């Protein structure tokens, strides 16, 4: 039928001699099942019956790409979500659509005059709200578009940074893998997953030494003459003390989401789960933080916030060793005392028999 | 707990005897994926070609299981979801941008066109069994063409389009109290474990490679929520493991299961993605390490079905399912392949037998020690059935 | 350039706010327990007990019906997320279901509320007032803020949806963000 | 301590602190007095577990799940799933898998068409003219598969044409089945031709690349021998296995670490054939002199007789023998002049601590070495160990090439690999060792190229012995180390030390200490030190790394040992 395929030419016709020559050196038993299948129709449910200006490619709205009607006088697009009101694809307005920004200005007919007087009645008429009339007229003068949050609230915090979609990144975000486009193309198949290689993952790398693990205390590189007794070293991102895949029960080299976290670091939320939450505020840098060294420093509570010196409040370590005794004294007296009330409700009961 | 040991080889049970019942549609692999994609329904004509030059049909009956209807299809799925499934073609996409996008079916996955046709083919093999299953007809249900665990309830992923092993799970659980799913694909097949999340008549176990893998799904913490507590066995491994230490890891965790769980049924997802050589799949098993799994399922002696799955080389796959089909009619077959219309497909040894390669196990017994610790931990739990 | 201070945990609110409704994939309940007409009613409310003079109770009043309004003429315009739109609209379509038509003030919840005023420097800044009724309208939402900041423990807790019920945000489907998300 | 964490997430959140320390973590248990739990599903609102779904029974509520939901974008973050590599050999053989399915798809599709449209025209035949002339066919045709006739039919109808002639069949039968069943015929015939002439390729292409493609560790092993094998990593493996003994001797309980490397040495025939491999090498080798290269061998003879308690004579006669069935003391080879002319030829405490020890009949041996002797012996341990794995698979590899039962079949229609049966080297049912053995000496002399005894290893080996990849670059390299004990001047006295102390068959104590001091003092301070402790019992070879103010014997097990060890150190002017 002559239309080339996978192969390189069509289906009904065999080897060129280029490739036969850059490739090479120089009865049946189931003609049967009709006769053997027979259906099965045993089932339970067998009672079921069964000018020219070319539109934008982003949609004005989100800054997104995707399947978005234009308007026949701006090439502003919009997605059908991002419309006043949003409009379902299955019913299209019939006719030339146009924007909000294109329909306000051919209803006033591009003449500031009638605008003028059109705002002086709008302002007139609801005397009752007279603080906002300017704006409740603008308010149908511009497209619509989606809530992004002014910068004066992104840059009070310095954690947090928007993606590159307008999504929250908590520096909690690993990092692209830019030289992971160099990984598509890669070396040859010492890949990111780290399999059979530990030189230069059981050893520091700028001092030189020894990449510990924290749970036995021996970085276990057996030989690569005999390499079954390796252990995968791996890294936190921020203590930066090493454990083995084996110490940490994980088995991966979390690589693409998220940046690993100990299970030296203590929560950053609890569910005390009698449900109660958070005891970690946010980091509100920009230097408006308040370090408050109480006077008092063996029966504060003040918050989970805390931060270790020799409203986040400074503490030290001998104030924390009094406290968690003071809980725990505390604790103790507690218990006993209710072994106590125990035993006296049962001894009276005792002696009532 | 965890221990090392060598491999025996497989060996037939004498005692265990067992009428087995094969499914086969004559149609299902005339329907191509659009374009050399790694699933292909062709994977099962190929090994019924070998099961019927071993002259195995003699050793089981061979059925056709009439295909479902929408009716039994929404046992598990949502209506506008089999409604979409069943109108849409490659003519008709652009009509439903929409919808495509909704229910994810015309995406990385895409749909060929007899795709309501395979699916249905699929999904009545698997209930057809189950019910055959039921009513004390056979033993063992074959099916190559179901083992579709990765669809969704509304959407699917992963080329499960239709979650047959659901509507045959069902088909099972309206005679049986307890159902055993047990998982050994390479994969996670999230579609069972979520929608049988958080019930006690159904206890999935599914040996997945865990890590940045798909579906990214089925850590050791996933042990289900509800009353479906503690009645989920994941176990997440890692690269190369081999036929020692999968036996190792397989044989006390299924044991235990058995033995306190106790399943009066079986349902045995075969998957070939698991072994060596496979386009996706990043283990190194062999052929006789996966049949030696199926072999200690049927050690017990309980109704029990084998499912299909993945496999995306259809070589090794066709090979195993062949043996696999040998071994479940208590048969070792001889490793010199009969002469069969898809006989240049293994060369160039043209031998029953798959190879492992020397990839290197990464499973430490210290890992996979705490692993099964772990899971026994939680399966102590499930004593009081 | 106008310039309004919000209070430091009304910021770490709106932050939060911006996780949620973003990759966490969450929005919000809806019809929120508490929406703008009941919250704006009782600011209103509270602040009239204790004002003394006609012209201030006057200009209060005046200054909650304007939000209302900008709350009813505002929240589909320029106040929600490209994620929660959907949500919306569904709700825009059941409206034209039962002939009852959308007013947002009585569905949405304070944090919309919250977001508008967040924007209201900029909207202020687009306009051609006068500088003292625009600084009046600044020292009104500024009080109004200050109240918000005490009443933030009544308001604006965090529920954690996916174990109990009934939080301030709920968690959406995937053909949520499918529709939604990626049209 | 500020009630905001609960007592037992304490002691969880502290045991990865102090669980190391059982004493300290047990005191702690016993002073303190001591919804997603899996991390990938979500919760929905229970106003979108609502959907129609049209035949679920009372059942399937009871039992399915439809709450908590589940998907990877979720568990993935938005970001991520990575893949393995599946290196390019394998992406070749899977290119032709998929060219054979696409080839049986259209083959199998046109067959049970045509099976239908030949039923059909075989029924509109033996009607009379005017039930033909109203016959129609229904949607389907009578078949239960609806779309794979409008498929072959589109494909090869030219879609539109395709669509035409389908309804043109639908509507008008008797006139379209034959024409269309005779096209579809000969397309098909015309596809068969083209599929078998392409098929001998197919198998012709996967021939050379299958076994190329089931190993590629063994292309992780031309550069894993030739990076990890460095003497760099070779210091810093056992380093590392002393900095672990080092950081777990802080641990008390902790028993007291062993000896930093162990070999043992079984089989003794394998040091003849390492030395007929080094011969092999040297002879081929043209960077060496041959007086030098005659240094080299009786260098390395010596070395390993007198080391391995090996006598002289039966490694003559195994190296003679060898060299049938294929077609002067230390000191004297260490000295350049000696070897040139013999070649041309042709208290009462320390009393008692001195007295008590003095090992009689010396089985036990010590040897002190530099770094270069070490390098040597770690050479030669590395190809002792990758032989004996092989010498220890020969018996299980032979009994399998024993019974490969070749399909003639395929044979005669030259399906099977001829290519290294043509060059002999197929293995033959003998045994294998050997044969592996006269392949690596073939390959040292130029005599095969690399790729096909790589090959050749490969299968008959399939996947287990890919470590002799490098036996010519490990063989070039121990030979040259060889080369530094007979130019390196320190090093060479070192070695004539290790004689004087080998052929004394008695020792005491302050023997081996002497014996370390005089050692030490051939090197400086910034070199290390390496202990090989020889144990002619169990044929044992134990290596030990030195700290420098540590020990020359390993730590006494006894205290009175001890206090004759302190005193017997004492006695002499060294610092103790
Ligand atoms: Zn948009
Ligand atoms: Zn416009
Ligand atoms: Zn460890
Ligand atoms: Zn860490
Ligand atoms: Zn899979």
């Amino acid at each position: 039928d002559s239309k080339v395929s996978v192969t390189g030419l069509p289906l009904n016709k065999g080897p060129s001699e280029k490739i036969k020559r850059e490739s090479l050196w120089n009865d049946l038993k189931t003609f049967l099942t009709e006769n053997m299948t027979e259906e099965s129709n045993i089932r339970s449910t067998i009672g079921w019956n069964g000018i020219d200006f070319e539109n934008e490619d982003f949609c004005s709205a989100c800054n997104q790409s995707g399947s978005f009607l234009c308007c026949d006088t701006c090439p502003k697009s919009f997605h059908f979500l991002c419309l006043d009101p949003p409009i379902d694809p299955n019913n299209l307005p019939k006719g030339d659509w146009h924007c909000n920004e294109c329909k306000f200005k051919i209803f006033i007919n591009n003449s500031m005059a009638t605008l003028k007087k059109i705002e002086s009645n709008f302002i007139k008429q609801n005397n009752n709200v007279k603080i906002f009339a300017k704006l409740l007229f603008n308010i149908d003068s511009h497209n619509p578009k989606q809530f992004q949050l002014p910068n004066y609230i992104k840059e009070t915090f310095p954690a947090v940074k928007t993606g590159s979609r307008g999504q929250y990144s908590d520096e909690n975000d690993k990092i692209p893998l830019t030289d992971r486009q160099l990984f598509n193309t890669s070396y040859g198949q010492s890949i990111t997953k780290l399999d059979s290689y530990n030189p230069d993952t059981h050893i520091d790398s700028n001092s030189g030494k020894f990449l510990i693990c924290y749970k036995c205390n021996q970085t276990r590189l057996g030989s690569w003459s005999h390499p079954e007794n390796s252990r995968l070293i791996m890294t936190c991102d921020y203590c930066q003390t090493p454990w083995h895949l084996d110490c940490v029960p994980r088995a991966s080299f979390k690589n693409l989401g998220s940046k690993w976290k100990c299970p030296l670091h203590s929560p950053t939320k609890v569910y005390k789960k009698i449900y109660k939450v958070w005891k970690k505020q946010r980091l509100i840098n920009k230097k408006n933080q308040l370090y408050y060294e109480p006077l008092q420093k063996i029966g504060y509570q003040n918050n989970g916030n805390i931060q270790i010196i020799p409203k986040i409040t400074q503490i030290d370590e001998n104030s924390i060793k009094y406290d968690f005794f003071d809980k725990i004294y505390k604790s103790k007296m507690v218990q006993k005392r209710k072994l106590f009330q125990f035993q006296e409700s049962l001894i009276d009961k005792l002696v009532s028999n | 707990v965890y221990e090392a040991t060598p491999f025996d080889p497989i060996t037939v049970k004498p005692s265990d005897k067992r009428r087995v019942a094969y499914f086969y549609d004559a149609d299902v692999g005339n329907y191509a994926y659009g374009a050399g994609h790694p699933m292909k329904p062709h994977r099962i004509r190929m090994a019924h070609s070998l099961i019927m030059n071993y002259g195995l049909y003699k050793k089981m009956e061979i059925y056709r299981a009439k295909p479902a209807t929408k009716q039994e299809m929404c046992q598990f799925h949502t209506d506008e979801y089999i409604d979409f499934l069943s109108r849409v073609t490659p003519d008709n996409l652009e009509m439903f941008k929409r919808e495509s996008v909704k229910f994810n079916v015309g995406d990385d996955c895409p749909v060929f066109d007899g795709l309501y046709e395979y699916c249905s083919i699929s999904g009545g093999g698997s209930m057809e069994g189950a019910a055959r299953l039921n009513r004390g007809k056979c033993d063992v249900a074959v099916n190559y063409a179901g083992g579709l665990h990765h669809a969704k309830k509304s959407e699917a992923s992963g080329f499960c389009y239709l979650n047959d092993i659901v509507l045959g799970i069902i088909e099972l659980l309206r005679y049986h109290p307890r159902v055993l799913y047990i998982d050994i694909d390479v994969h996670h097949g999230d579609g069972v474990e979520e929608a049988f999340y958080t019930t006690d008549r159904v206890m999935t176990c599914s040996f997945h490679k865990y890590g940045e893998f798909f579906p990214g799904t089925g850590e050791l913490r996933d042990i289900g929520v509800g009353a479906g507590k503690n009645y989920a066995v994941n176990v997440p491994l890692r690269d190369g493991i081999d036929d020692a230490t999968y036996r190792s890891v397989f044989e006390p965790v299924i044991k235990k299961i058995m033995e306190w769980y106790q399943p009066s049924a079986v349902v045995l997802q075969c998957g070939g993605d698991s072994l060596s050589g496979d386009r996706l799949g990043c283990f190194n098993l062999s052929m006789e390490g996966h049949a030696n799994c199926v072999n200690y399922v049927k050690s017990f002696g309980i109704p029990m079905m084998v499912v299909g799955g993945g496999g995306y080389t259809m070589r090794n796959v066709a090979r195993t399912w062949c043996f696999e089909t040998g071994l479940l009619n208590n048969v070792v077959l001889d490793k010199d392949l009969p002469y069969n219309e898809y006989y240049e497909y293994y060369g160039p040894d043209y031998k029953l037998s798959v190879r492992p390669s020397n990839m290197f196990n990464v499973n430490t017994p210290e890992y996979l020690d705490k692993v099964m610790t772990n899971i026994f931990a939680n399966l102590e739990n499930t004593k009081y059935a | 350039k106008i310039s309004l201070q919000i209070p430091i945990k009304l910021k770490s609110v709106l932050v939060d706010d911006w996780e949620y409704v973003t990759k966490d994939k969450k929005i919000c309940r809806l019809p929120a327990d508490v929406t703008v007409e009941m919250v704006l009613n009782k600011y209103e409310h509270e602040v009239s007990q204790e004002l003394e003079s006609p012209g201030s109770q006057s200009q209060l009043s005046e200054y909650c019906a304007g939000l209302k309004l900008y709350f009813d003429k505002c929240l589909g315009n320029m106040l929600l997320y490209r994620l929660e739109r959907l949500q919306y609209d569904e709700l825009l379509k059941k409206s034209s279901k039962d002939q009852k038509p959308l007013v947002p003030i009585r569905i949405y919840g304070a944090i919309h509320l919250l977001r508008l005023i967040s924007v209201l420097p900029e909207l202020i800044s687009s306009t051609t007032m006068d500088l003292q009724s625009c600084q009046l309208l600044i020292k009104q939402t500024e009080d109004f803020l200050v109240w918000l900041l005490m009443h933030v423990d009544e308001y604006f807790n965090d529920k954690d949806p996916n174990r109990s019920d009934d939080a301030l945000y709920v968690n959406t489907s995937s053909q949520y963000e499918g529709v939604a998300l990626g049209m | 301590s500020q009630d905001i964490l609960d007592l037992d997430d304490l002691v969880e959140k502290v045991d990865f602190y102090l669980g190391s320390n059982k004493e300290l973590f047990t005191w702690f248990k016993n002073f303190v007095g001591y919804e997603a739990f899996g991390p990938s599903y979500k919760r929905l609102p229970k106003s979108d577990t609502f959907m129609p779904c049209s035949g679920r029974d009372d059942m399937c509520w009871e039992v399915l799940n439809d709450e908590w939901v589940g998907h990877p974008v979720w568990a993935s973050e938005d970001s991520g799933f990575i893949a393995h590599r599946k290196n390019q050999y394998e992406e070749t053989l899977f290119k032709i898998e998929e060219e054979r399915h696409e080839y049986d798809f259209y083959i199998e599709s046109n067959l049970r068409t045509i099976q239908c449209l030949e039923t059909i025209v075989n029924k509109i035949e033996n009607m009379t003219e005017n039930e033909k002339a109203n016959f129609k066919l229904p949607p389907g045709l009578g078949h239960t598969s609806m779309t794979i006739y409008k498929k072959v039919i589109r494909k090869v109808y030219d879609k539109e044409r395709g669509f035409e002639i389908i309804d043109a069949l639908h509507e008008h039968p008797a006139v379209t089945a034959p024409v269309v069943l005779k096209r579809l015929k000969q397309k098909d015939e015309e596809w068969r031709r083209a599929q078998r002439e392409w098929n001998k390729v197919w198998r012709e292409l996967e021939q050379k690349v299958f076994f190329k493609s089931l190993d590629h560790l063994g292309l992780t092993f031309k550069q894993a021998d030739k990076k990890l094998l460095t003497t760099k990593q070779l210091i810093s493996e056992i380093s590392s296995i002393k900095v672990d003994q080092t950081n777990k001797k802080i641990h008390w309980l902790t028993p007291k670490p062993k000896s930093q490397l162990d070999f043992d040495f079984p089989d003794k025939n394998i040091f003849y054939d390492i030395l007929c491999l080094a011969d092999t090498f040297i002879t081929h080798t043209t960077a060496y002199s041959n007086p030098d290269k005659e240094r080299l061998k009786d260098l390395l003879k010596y070395f390993i007789s007198l080391f391995f308690s090996i006598s002289f004579e039966k490694i003559e006669e195994s190296l003679y023998s060898h060299k049938q069935n294929v077609s002067m003391s230390l000191l004297d080879i260490l000295h350049r002049s000696r070897y040139q002319k013999l070649k041309r030829s042709n208290g009462n405490l320390v009393e008692e601590a001195n007295s008590q020890g003095i090992i009689q009949n010396r089985s036990i041996f010590n040897l002190f070495a530099n770094t270069n002797i070490y390098i040597f012996f770690r050479h030669w341990t590395t190809i002792y160990e990758r032989l004996l794995e092989i010498k220890q698979m020969n018996e299980r590899v032979t009994k399998e090439i024993n019974t490969r039962s070749t399909v003639t079949f395929a044979k005669d229609l030259d399906l099977l690999s001829s290519q290294l049966s043509e060059m002999g080297l197929d293995f033959v049912g003998e045994d294998a060792y050997k044969q592996v053995l006269r392949l690596s000496r073939r390959l040292i002399n130029g005599d095969l190229e690399h790729q096909w005894f790589e090959e050749s290893l490969r299968q008959a080996y399939n996947n287990k012995a890919f470590k002799l990849y490098t036996i010519d670059k490990v063989t070039q390299s121990l030979v040259k180390h060889a080369h530094t004990l007979m130019t390196d001047a320190k090093t060479a006295e070192i070695m004539a030390l290790f004689v004087k102390d080998r052929n004394a068959s008695t020792t005491s104590a302050k023997d081996q200490i002497i014996y370390r001091l005089q050692v030490r003092s051939h090197m400086s301070n910034t070199e290390n030190m390496f202990r090989i402790e020889f144990d002619k019992r169990t044929l044992h070879v134990s290596i030990q790394y030195i700290a420098l103010d540590d020990l020359t014997l390993k730590e006494p097990k006894a205290d009175e040992d001890k206090w004759k060890y302190y005193v017997t150190s004492y006695a002499l002017p060294h610092p103790t």
